[PDB]
């Protein structure tokens, strides 16, 4: 029997749970919102910023059922309606690490018929951060 | 340095025994019957008692130092032992009015009998008579109406109320009930009522009661041209239950409501007394559970202390006994309820069991309920004892006459009647009582027949609880 | 079979020694007094019969109903050995005698008017047997031991807590003063007395906000949970609900109630509040003795329990057998175990009369209060185990340190206690020993075992068996 | 519709298949508190399936022990646990001392992990003045989400419930208990189909749909018919699927499908394919049965689902090659081996009743 | 080493049938008819139903441990075949009554008939009966009034009720419907009633109807001089 | 008189209060648990999980009567059903002190009859832990 964690093993939705994406993983993802004609948009937050929290609640009356702060992070310029080249999304993952290189980042894609975020992973830690595992070290 | 804190046990009478203290007018007073131990001077039980029911506890505690001892203190000021008892002594305590709670019957028992009667040091306690101060009497709502506004809402007077408790205690339906309610009232009683342990049941539920109740209510009052009532049980296993049964009677428009005060408790009590007040409604109140704490001489409390209370937690009725009937109650002692629970003023009288004067500073009086294995015989002396400021309760005595309930009915208005024209007439009842109902039986068939089936019974047993 | 007037014997009706009690039958066993020629069968059918459905006199309105299905039963006599004059009267009532969820209704019936009848000198209710399809209809506690130790996170020792004294007369800043020392010092609770309720020295709402201030400075001090039992006993049951909804508004885990003078109406009302709200009630058992004392007339207090727990209460006080009020320990372990288990066997040995199956009903805290002191702690763990609460007023605020070393005197005495009964060592033979090592370790303990090493209860009992 | 003319003598059987609910009719209902996209946008989750765990043994368990186990499942990241369906107030564990412990291990599991964290707390109740005690507490405690039994508690409370959850932000979970006494034989009854739709317009958050491959009946084919039914906006006629009629939903919200019972991780391909994204997979026995515990079990169960996502996306057909998915992420991971290697030879391969 | 968690599947029968044990008075019993697929034998069928119906589900679970499985498990404790069905059998299964919620018959399908209708495990199952057992009988509130107290209520007595539900089903006018319940009760009848899928609709909305309904019920009753309703 | 420190003088619930356990001293505790049938079981926390707090209560109406955060901590591997071996039990110990040397951790037992904890004791505390006195030092 091998104990899961709870010390500094904070997760980000999907893949967290699996190996680090490789720059080719990144791209087969790439490829994948293209293919489907999904937009591409990524966003960042500062470490502060990055996971949901409650702070604002402190306001309320008796209205806290699914609010919480932290999930709206920032855009990076704006989605990129129209793209069809992975290439192009690629370069924009490299802009927004580069503008902002001590934040977290996440690359989205959004389905405008549905009208919903139809994927999404952390591209981006700060080389700060120690709240997390890497993936041999999520259980002992 | 000056007196400190000195950790240890030391003797309550060190500070609880004031044999030199003069009772204020606005102290609690209790008359305690105590029966020590062995080896334990009464001196130092009437301190303990004292000590436990108010501020101290088995060992010296340091924060007495941050308030004031002898201002909050009870105090065992007087003890005198019992005549005809080797062991046995009135030990009297007096308790600031700081003490207690404003308008809580609840608050003032858990005081004076909360734990004192398990202690060890003793072998038996009763609590026979409490002084309640005019300036805590006024903390409290009181009885709703009291017996001149009832005589006035009901348009009575000149007589004892007559009443009547349905039987079988339990097992009757809700038209059933209703049946036997408008047979009796019809007849010529003023009052039937629930028994005491019909609240909510499979073979009746209240609601169901409530509403042929108020039928039968109704057409007796259209049939006979009297107000009629009938005690509506609001007796219920929750405060919520409660307050609903009232507020149905309250809907009906119907006259009086009834209520078991010891088995649901004062608190409860004091809320529908509460309600009943602001809605207009006669309480009558039943002392089921009472001969638990109140029969024997030695431990319990007497059931003038029981009374007072309820007078202060509120009631239009209180059941007083009959001296004459099935249940125990000595024609002194019962008197003396009556003059407890009607009177404004009611004089120390140690040869009556009144340990205290009590001043009731105009607090409405309630009217004494006589019930239980009483009948036709007995109207005489039941007129004698308790003059016209009473209700006589005859359920057997008017669901056991053998021609029904109406005729059982007119049978009892007849005889008291009858005592009551006699008693203004000037005959005297305590010589005269017998002529007077053999004459009415003579005259009357239906008196008649419940004289013939009754003549032999008598309930005259030893008396256990005596002055 | 028709309608005849007149008086006849209750025992031609009442008195059934033939009948097969029925599993839903409530049973109650009354020891009672006849008056010289009064016989036994006759008695125990008024009894019967007052209690039940009969009166004085025969009346016509039986025969519209069935009385063989409603009328209570006495099926059997015993003579009591020892005593020339004293029955056990056995009497069975039909459940559908009874409200649901009402103990008002139980005692109404079973007690309301039976004491007091002149053809009998004494009478006292000895046990009840409350079936599973009556305790079915009871709310009950508003949560029970296991829930109130998972809410407080406490395991593995019995709770500890203290009633703030003098009784009466202190000052609501002073009152949290003394409950923020008492239980940073390591007692669980602390608790207002019985009769500290509203009153012109202290106003109960000013109260309970400076015990509030009390409890989270003291839980935030120890990284323990804290309560303070606050007193929601009132003159009405308005007031009583105001008191339980500031608890409430405050946060903090536990209120108590006085169900005897406050009465079971009351009572009920509030265990139904405390389960929607969360919040635990602590039963103060005030006027009991007027009641349970004397062996020959009353009610005893094995009923009064069983009645409090159909009510609803998390903790009740079941006495301590050492301390200041009288409580035998057999009689005490008893209480224990009606108010604690689902199932208590018959056991005439230890006066209960009846097989009681509480059919998952939560099980109520025995609270073991009065007169008790660090002498004391191994004879209490030997006999109440760890799901107890052990309360000590006079044995924390009489401390010659002041009341955070009287708590932590009473911790290490329970805790040594506690590691020594674990350890194998058998505390109804070595206690002393234990507790003498204790007193030799820790300084807070050597000075409460200094002041209090001569003091003992020690007195005739009056409620025997 | 269904009211007396199943009872009649002259016919033998009788069995509702579909309903054509039109849009001038559809417009009269509230509908579903919040739907699949709100639901998504609240929980701030995108890009997989749904993951959840009914709490097991289905009865018997303190509320304490209930709290312990659902944070030991929601820190190895499962998205929801939830109460049994049967699991309401009982002498074993009372609803209030659950929704405390819950409400505790909820939010201990999301600072943990950092992710959003919930629990269906089942409102299901005798009466509705009980079943909305229950929603006010979950209001009260902050937590997102509840659940209620449709059709024991019945059609009249779950409305008013839908309406409660709407007015308070409460997802509300619908749990279809007692549907197989209703739709289960081919010849007399009400097809799912129609129950679904029902419960679409009365209003939740959440249906389950069955799985295919569990223990409980329901083949792949009509499964797909009861998600496309409880998710899209319009589904055309297609007697070959069981749709006798062209529904149009006019824009009312989709219901997320929850597929649950009997599967483990080596379903996860063909529940992947089957439902994609938008579903609710629940592992009750699959995560409280893993060897090793509820944490471990769950993390094995998320490993699988993101192994399966991210393999879709990458372009491969999980129906030919998903048993190599498993297969490489059982490799990877300690906690998905454990899984695997318990429940290898697992299937629930019968003869199906309910045929099209 | 005593009985621990030991993970993965095993039969349903190992636990949950129990041919030896004795109904207790509080139990509920259920009687399923059962068929079960093809090749799973009855006691495995009769073992899964109470299972996955009590505190049961598809594997092993450690948290088991943590409670009492004698104390809570639903039981199949008898097996009966059907009379001229190779493949039918009648499964008892005991609950105890710690298993539901007092007063609500919603908790109590939940548990007997939830979810086990449909287990691919079995082709058909039909609840047959239940018992219920006077200690959970008496958590309910019941019935408002019952028979007696009806009767009581209305003054009628000595033969049948007498009623009539108003046709057409739907298409009346609030005041066409008082009309015919007018009619209805003056000739004779105790009753009338809206039929069942009578509500509140585009051609009667409810509340007209109720008014036109109690004016109707009141002319019936003063013309015949007996109780009406409606 | 000596004083009750309120500085740096956090209690662990049972035991607490007496000299810290020996290893004889556990391990008695140890043949407690197995003498009684009982289910042992560890559990632990990061220091800042380890002690009772109100920081949920922000999200909540009137409703935090016997609410608390940290009350739960975290499984080490399975309670220990059927385990009549003490020294399991203390090879369990060494093996997640060792895994956590810097959490808390304590050993707890479960009776399924009652179906509550019937046990439990603090096991480790972390060496960089300042809240708390020894016992000579919890009185001035
Ligand atoms: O239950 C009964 O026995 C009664 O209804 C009387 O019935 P009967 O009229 O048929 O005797 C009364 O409640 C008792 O008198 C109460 O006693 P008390 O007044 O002493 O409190
Ligand atoms: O008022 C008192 O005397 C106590 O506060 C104890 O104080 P000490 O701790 O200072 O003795 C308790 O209420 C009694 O023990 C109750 O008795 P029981 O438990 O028998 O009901
Ligand atoms: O009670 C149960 O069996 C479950 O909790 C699953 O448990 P496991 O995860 O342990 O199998 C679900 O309620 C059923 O799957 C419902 O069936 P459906 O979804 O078909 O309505
Ligand atoms: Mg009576
Ligand atoms: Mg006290
Ligand atoms: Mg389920
Ligand atoms: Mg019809």
């Amino acid at each position: 029997m091998m104990v899961w964690t709870p010390v500094n093993n904070k997760m980000f939705e999907t893949f967290s749970y699996l190996p680090p994406l490789t720059d080719e993983q990144i791209a087969a993802q790439v490829d994948y919102i293209v293919a489907n004609g999904w937009i591409p948009c990524l966003e960042f937050a500062e470490a502060d910023k990055a996971y949901v929290s409650n702070e604002s609640a402190i306001r309320f009356g008796s209205v806290s059922c699914l609010y919480y702060d932290n999930r709206y992070w920032t855009m990076w310029k704006l989605p990129m309606f129209g793209c069809r080249d992975p290439m192009q999304v690629l370069r924009e993952i490299v802009a927004c690490t580069k503008a902002f290189p001590d934040a977290y980042v996440r690359l989205v894609a959004f389905d405008n018929q549905k009208q919903v975020q139809i994927m999404g992973f952390l591209v981006q830690r700060p080389k700060t951060a120690r709240d997390f595992q890497p993936a041999n070290k999520r259980s002992v | 340095a000056g007196a400190g804190f000195k950790a240890g046990v030391k003797d309550y009478r060190l500070t609880y025994y004031t044999p030199d203290y003069v009772v204020r007018d606005t102290d609690i007073l209790a008359a305690f019957r105590m029966t020590p131990q062995p080896g334990v001077p009464p001196e130092e039980c009437g301190a303990a008692v004292a000590a436990e029911s108010s501020t101290g506890t088995w060992t010296t505690v340091w924060t007495d130092g941050l308030t004031s001892l002898d201002r909050y203190k009870g105090r065992c000021y007087d003890i005198e032992p019992v005549p005809g008892e080797d062991n046995q002594y009135i030990a009297y305590v007096a308790y600031p009015i700081d003490l207690f709670e404003e308008g809580s019957v609840t608050n003032m028992f858990t005081s004076i009998v909360g734990n004192v009667f398990g202690f060890k040091a003793l072998r038996a306690l009763r609590l026979e008579d409490l002084r309640i101060p005019p300036a805590y009497v006024k903390t409290f709502v009181g009885p709703p109406h009291g017996i001149q506004v009832e005589r006035d809402k009901l348009n009575k007077y000149g007589r004892g109320l007559l009443g009547c408790t349905i039987k079988p205690k339990l097992g009757l339906s809700a038209k059933n009930y209703g049946r036997a309610v408008y047979e009796c009232l019809r007849g010529g009683l003023d009052f039937t009522k629930d028994d005491e342990n019909v609240n909510s049941q499979p073979f009746m539920r209240w609601r169901d009661r409530f509403l042929f109740v108020a039928e039968a209510i109704y057409k007796a009052q259209a049939e006979t041209g009297e107000v009629k009532g009938h005690y509506l049980n609001a007796t219920a296993g929750t405060c919520e239950e409660m307050m609903k049964r009232a507020v149905c009677a309250k809907e009906l428009g119907v006259p009086i409501i009834m209520h078991d005060y010891l088995t649901g408790g004062f608190t409860a009590n004091t809320s529908l007394a509460i309600y009943c007040r602001d809605n207009g409604l006669l309480l009558h109140i039943h002392r089921a559970m009472h001969a638990v704490i109140d029969r024997q001489r030695n431990h319990g409390i007497h059931f003038r202390v029981l009374a007072k209370a309820l007078r202060m937690s509120g009631g239009d009725h209180l059941h007083s006994g009959t001296a004459v009937g099935k249940l125990e109650g000595e024609r002194e002692v019962t008197l003396s309820f009556v003059d407890l629970m009607r009177d404004d003023y009611v004089e120390k009288d140690r040869s009556r069991g009144i340990y205290f004067t009590q001043d009731w500073c105009s607090m409405p009086g309630v009217m004494p309920v006589a019930s239980g294995g009483i009948h036709v015989w007995h109207m005489p002396a039941l007129v004698e004892i308790f003059g016209d400021d009473a209700c006589l309760q005859f359920g057997g005595g008017t669901l056991g006459h053998p021609w029904g309930n109406a005729p059982g009915a007119a049978a009892n208005r007849v005889a008291l009647e009858a005592c009551t024209q006699a008693r203004n007439e000037g005959r005297d009842l305590a010589r005269e009582g017998g002529d007077v109902i053999r004459s009415a039986c003579k005259w009357s068939p239906e008196l008649a027949a419940a004289c013939e089936v009754w003549k032999e019974i008598k309930f005259e047993f030893d008396t256990i609880d005596k002055l």
